[PDB]
């Protein structure tokens, strides 16, 4: 998960009232990846590889 | 070539008709 | 009433913002 | 590895920048819009939203069509008509895209229209995803 | 934050435990046939 | 699948805590913390000037 | 519930029936295509997959079209030139949509056309589906 923005929420009010009033939202969003391989092969001879 | 799948978007199957045996008429 | 989601763009920087550095200071 | 991505959710032209096209969404249980934009923009251009229903002569194609309601959220207030509309802003780049989507169903077939056909509406081109069926 | 605002990838559904099929095997005449067993590839009579 | 309310909690947390930084730094005294760059006590120097 | 799915599953017009258009799968890890017919065919109509490459001259604009190589699977043969390629059938009703995609990825962008211009292939829409982004 990737957080693109947060939001604004709140504000610095006066003591003397009641109520309080919406901010706004952020934003989060959804991110994916994958993977690669590496391959090869190599040969021998078994007489040569033992008798070494 | 990329084999394709297919389905269709409708779920009408065509209304198939029953056809009865007739009377009997005879020989 | 809807919220539309967009992209920044499909690259980062199609064409790459490089800027000037910030000019020396006086002697 | 690669997939097969159109099994599971197609993609049907809805705004080819031209002619419109119903899209049937009733064997899915949710869709989307997309937005794109060719060419720069003049101005904001606004965009309907309309719904259909079967017709009485045929039952696997859409009548007129009606167009869709609002349904405010818990936070925010009504459209002042009470009716779904989208605008795409000036500031969209060439390069990038747009999503949005209704937050209520409605009948089976949807579609999307300029609310005035000019050289500006050329200009975009929009498209509807699925997701998973239910046949 | 709601449904219609972000994307599918946050809800996972429900995996349920049956598995449809419409599909049949048409019974077989098999065992009506006269019934014979050969170890071997080829038999006379 | 996602925590949206501890994701709000810490969003409002963070919100705060930029906001009260701000303040003690700019606000004014009528509904925030005075700030000492706002309030303009301490003692000023003042650079010499140059004739280019 | 509606999902706005538009945000994670992008798609992109590529043949609305008179014009192909390059579709850049680069910032995206998976892609399909997705056809769909609007009118009933006459004859079996072909298209040929392309890969374009980065301008020399702007980085930012595809290249030249190159034709996209295949790939013999795990048991199978090669094309008759070991190019990809696709057909329609004809049994196709105007309410069915295929699906497909190529096992390799190539060049960062995509494009698919048509082998002939004529009426047969007006009647085809063709669109790109994109799986979670990487950026």
């Amino acid at each position: 998960m990737k957080i693109a923005d947060y939001g604004q929420l709140g504000e610095y009010t006066c003591d003397a009232k009641c109520d309080a009033e919406f901010g706004e939202p952020g934003n989060i969003r959804h991110l994916e990846g994958k993977t690669y391989d590496y391959r090869g092969v190599f040969c021998f001879n078994r007489k040569n590889l033992q008798e070494a | 070539m990329i084999k394709l799948n297919c389905r269709p978007l409708c779920q009408t199957p065509t209304a198939s008709r029953l056809v009865s045996p007739p009377c009997f008429i005879c020989r | 009433m809807v919220s539309l989601d967009c992209r920044n763009t499909c690259a980062p920087a199609p064409a790459s913002r490089l800027v000037q550095p910030p000019c020396f200071v006086c002697r | 590895m690669n997939f097969n991505v159109g099994v599971d959710f197609p993609s049907f032209i809805a705004w080819d920048g031209t002619t419109s096209f119903p899209v049937k969404i009733d064997g899915f249980n949710q869709f989307g819009f997309t937005f794109k934009v060719i060419e720069e923009l003049t101005a904001d251009v606004p965009f309907n939203i309309f719904y259909h229903e079967a017709s009485e002569a045929d039952p696997c194609v859409p009548g007129p069509a009606i167009r869709v309601p609002d349904v405010p959220f818990c936070d925010g207030v009504a459209t002042a008509d009470g009716l779904a509309t989208v605008v795409i802003p000036e500031a969209v780049a060439v390069d990038s895209f747009c999503a949005g989507s209704v937050p209520c169903f409605n009948g089976p077939w949807i579609s999307i229209a300029p609310v005035t056909v000019n050289a500006d509406s050329a200009k975009v081109q929009v498209t509807v995803t699925m997701k998973g069926a239910t046949r | 934050f709601e449904a219609s605002t972000i994307g599918p990838a946050f809800f996972t559904p429900q995996v349920l435990a049956l598995e449809v099929d419409c599909n049949i095997e048409c019974a077989s005449l098999l065992d009506l046939y006269g019934q014979i067993e050969v170890s071997r590839s080829t038999f006379t009579y | 699948n996602y925590d949206f309310l501890s994701f709000m909690i810490g969003a409002a947390q963070r919100s705060h805590r930029i906001n009260r930084n701000r303040a003690l730094m700019v606000g004014d005294g009528i509904n925030e913390p005075k700030g000492w760059l706002k309030e303009d006590c301490f003692p000023t120097f003042l650079t010499l000037p140059v004739n280019t």
